[PDB]
């Protein structure tokens, strides 16, 4: 029996407006003997709802707990604890979850890579790549979009934050979505948008197509009429 | 310092200066010269506003709508003050950016089902909110 | 109009000639300025409204003022305040000058780059 406690995330916090904790608990055998409850630092009672999900194919349960508290509860680094119960278990299991401080704030910079030119060549698959780097803490929300149309979950991955060897305190992840030939090749336009708290506006994203980064040529035409007309 | 600044566009990144040159040593066989200084941005598309628009691979540059003054001028006539108008001359694109100004834009985010529209920063840094 | 050429070369005075015309009705006051500072009436001379051979309804009328060679060779500016009924704001103004004329010099020149997508 495994208890999985996730703190909230800068994204829930920005585009919903309410925090919440979640302490999932899995490997449980019966779903009738779990509570899940949350307490604070002096023993105050919080209010927490149970949901119950399906029946896993390894014979195991898995117990849904959300509940609401202040933001300030959590930006404030008040040290929260999880209850979790069961039958089985002599003696219940307790985590501990907690915002650290002494962290500055530092802005992230955006870098779009195209694809590898010998990657077009077997005219299967392409791979777009978007670099953020420099920023703490180590929570981003990375999401890709073509032409204003937001991409479906499934079609892109991203990875978990990584210390930086050169420079400590920044942080680096990428996120790797793929697309056909033909629809790259056709010269559809892709975005990276990155939510983070750094930034002053809190969003920045970036454009990139076949037209613009690691092109083949470059095509200009420049018209200088009327150059002698009047100035005074 | 032996040279005057007549426009210093930011859209076209344009730049004008005149400068009267004492060649040999008759008043009347100096020359009058004209420098012009211009910059393309060549990652700039058509609608700087608008992420989605093509590349633009044409430039053009009147100089008859570059050097012309639009601003009402105080002249005194010993018994009132008047408003002049500079020229009669007085929508244009706006090829590059500009420091002193800021860009923003609309974008859908998807989360949880929910689709919240948000202000996005297209420039680099420009200025803060 | 800027002072002739051919005028200049003899050392002695020059011209310059302020045009007003198209205009109806005839009525038209012309005043030149230095400086900020009116001239003497003498330096200069203007004409009767006139009529417009190819333009029915039309008048025209013109304005001389006289200068020094060396003064123009310097680089004074000088300016002619033209009013009139028609006009949107009933006071007009333009300036003239040596540097801001005709060059025998035109240094273009034009520098591309692919990152400099903004100018300050
Ligand atoms: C260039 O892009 C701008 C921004 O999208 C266009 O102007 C906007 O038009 C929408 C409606 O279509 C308005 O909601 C915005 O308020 C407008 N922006 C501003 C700053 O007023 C503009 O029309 C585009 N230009 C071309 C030629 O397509």
């Amino acid at each position: 029996i495994r208890v999985f406690a996730i703190p909230p995330s800068f994204a829930s916090i920005f585009l919903t407006k309410s925090t919440k904790l979640t302490c999932l608990v899995t490997d449980l055998t019966t779903y009738d003997s779990v509570t899940i409850s949350w307490t604070r630092q002096n023993g105050e009672a919080v209010k927490t709802h149970t949901n119950i999900s399906e029946s896993h194919p390894n014979a195991t349960f898995s117990a849904v707990g959300e509940a609401s508290i202040c933001e300030d509860d959590w930006n404030s680094g008040e040290r929260f604890t999880c209850t979790v119960t069961h039958t089985d278990l002599p003696s219940p299991l307790k985590q501990t979850i907690s915002r650290p401080k002494g962290v500055a704030l530092h802005r992230p910079d955006v870098y779009l890579l195209p694809p590898a030119r010998e990657q077009l060549n077997l005219r299967e698959s392409a791979t777009i790549t978007c670099l953020v780097t420099g920023f703490s803490p180590a929570d981003v929300f990375v999401q890709w979009m073509q032409r204003g149309q937001p991409l479906s979950p499934e079609k892109y991955v991203t990875s978990a934050p990584m210390p930086e060897p050169q420079a400590p305190g920044r942080y680096f992840a990428h996120s790797i979505l793929t697309v056909s030939e033909e629809e790259w090749n056709t010269g559809e336009t892709y975005t990276c948008v990155v939510a983070h708290e750094a930034l002053p506006n809190r969003v920045t994203e970036r454009t990139v197509d076949k037209s613009t980064g690691k092109p083949t040529l470059y095509n200009v035409s420049l018209v200088m009429s009327d150059t002698a007309g009047t100035c005074y | 310092d032996e040279r005057i600044v007549l426009v210093d566009n930011k859209c076209k990144c344009a730049r004008i200066t005149s400068r009267i040159i004492r060649s040999s040593e008759d008043p009347n066989e100096d020359i009058v010269e004209r420098n012009i200084r211009i910059i393309v941005p060549l990652n700039n598309r058509e609608n700087i506003s608008d992420p989605t628009s093509p590349l633009r691979t044409r430039f053009v540059y009147h100089l008859s709508d570059l050097c012309k003054k639009c601003d009402p001028t105080e002249v005194e006539l010993d018994n009132q003050i008047v408003t002049a108008t500079q020229s009669n001359i007085c929508t244009e694109t706006c090829y590059t950016y500009d420091r002193n100004k800021c860009y923003t834009a609309v974008v859908p985010l998807v989360y949880g089902g929910e689709t919240k529209m948000v202000e996005t920063a297209l420039t680099p840094d420009a200025c803060y909110p």
